[PDB]
């Protein structure tokens, strides 16, 4: 690893300026860095490392959707045959994403969730090894989809399992896991009923506990609770 | 596309 | 170059689509590639070279700005030493900015300044070669920064000449030539009378020649003389 | 900062 020769407090400090400065692929490096010392992350270096990636895949699956957008139009009757550079371009963005999933479900197997006892360290895990499967899932077309799609709910519902046990339903790591999870319900198991369920039971069971929160903690979980109010209103 | 954290 | 197998058509071809999708540094190494085929740019094969650079170096600056704010607090009386991490990851950043730089100039160079016989891909080049220049001097700090504004300066007045002589003053090249040009002036050589004069005399003579445009012709000239405009506010 | 194209 290019990163063995760095501290991994310097690994820290420097993917902290990379966010600062918009640097994402560069804040990615540097926390995989922190990974490989083998220590286990705080849940401040827990966040910079789902950070990291999630604007890194972010973009990888916005550029994907619009390549994947152009090759479809290209595929409709009466559209002028073009060559393969579309299917390339599009396979290309495609495998770079996969190895930026890839990468991150390695660190996660290798060894963040083994290592994670404690209910917020292996919910905020699971949660995205569920998140890198689903990912993996929109991009997938052949022979393995169904085990991708397996993967993530298997993933989510660990996470599910132990959130419902542990923490309570404002927690913003549980609340944030049901949220995602309703999302692949809705996107990647033609579940909408199940996604549309769990996303109404989530929200009354928070609404339902805020009264036991500080001011600045009522903050977070409401934050969250308009998302699954959001997406309820995109979908009924 | 729906909110995803 | 990774780009050598391709054909010079399909490299065009994905440098347009990495431009739809927002994938700038692989729309720049398309264009590299296209370039190093060897063939004359058209003109719009030159605005692809142009976009793509520009939106790569831009984000350079952008990050490098940021570190170098950040290191600059850290050098004040009364900042906490935080070791040597925020130096290194500015010089970082710098130095993948300068390697960007010099990939354009190598190109400019190597060969399509040489090449380029009509006024307006010869302006347009030399336009970039003081640009790239510009860009270096802006993080020089060393026994060089004197002769790199010199380069950026001679670029843009060799530019300047051939445009004045072989362009209308509403030319949309010519005019965003002027107006960098005078932002060097401003900002790098230290010549703020200068940069106002040029703005301004720019401004007024593409104004009187406005009359002999179409609809269109005048759209992007008024673009281009309303940013001299802005200059200008934010200079006086 | 100022504008440049
Ligand atoms: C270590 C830890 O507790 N991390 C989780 C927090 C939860 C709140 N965060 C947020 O930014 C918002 C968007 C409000 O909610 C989230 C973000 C990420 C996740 Cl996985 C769940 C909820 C900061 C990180
Ligand atoms: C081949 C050629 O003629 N290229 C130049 C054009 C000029 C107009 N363009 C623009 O986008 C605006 C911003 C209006 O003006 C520019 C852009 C770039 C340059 Cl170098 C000058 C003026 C499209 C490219
Ligand atoms: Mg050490
Ligand atoms: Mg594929
Ligand atoms: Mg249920
Ligand atoms: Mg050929
Ligand atoms: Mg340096
Ligand atoms: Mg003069």
């Amino acid at each position: 690893g290019a990163m063995g020769s760095m501290e991994r407090a310097s690994l820290i400090q420097k993917a902290k300026l990379a966010e600062q400065a918009e640097r994402y692929e560069d804040m990615a490096a540097f926390m995989k860095g922190a990974v490989e010392k083998g220590e286990e992350l705080s849940c401040e270096e827990r966040n910079l490392l789902s950070v990291a990636y999630k604007n890194v895949v972010g973009g990888q699956r916005a550029a994907w959707r619009v390549l994947s957008s152009i090759e479809q139009k290209s595929n409709e009757e009466g559209s002028e045959e073009k060559g393969p550079e579309v299917r390339e371009y599009r396979e290309k963005v495609e495998t770079e994403l996969q190895g930026v999933c890839d990468t991150v479900l390695g660190l996660l197997d290798s060894h963040l969730i083994k290592e994670a006892g404690d209910a917020e360290s292996r919910v905020f895990y699971l949660k995205m090894k569920g998140d890198y499967y689903r990912y993996l899932a929109e991009v997938a077309t052949g022979d393995d989809k169904k085990r991708i799609i397996d993967s993530a709910r298997s993933a989510y519902q660990e996470a599910m399992d132990i959130s419902k046990k542990e923490m309570p339903p404002t927690n913003p790591i549980r609340l944030g896991l049901a949220l995602n999870f309703s999302v692949f319900h809705y996107e990647i198991a033609n579940s909408p009923e199940e996604a549309i369920s769990l996303a109404k039971t989530t929200f009354d069971e928070a609404m339902a506990d805020l009264h036991t929160l500080s001011e600045d903690s009522y903050k977070d979980s409401t934050l969250i609770m308009q998302l699954l109010r959001d997406n309820l209103t995109l979908w009924t | 596309f729906p909110a995803t954290v």
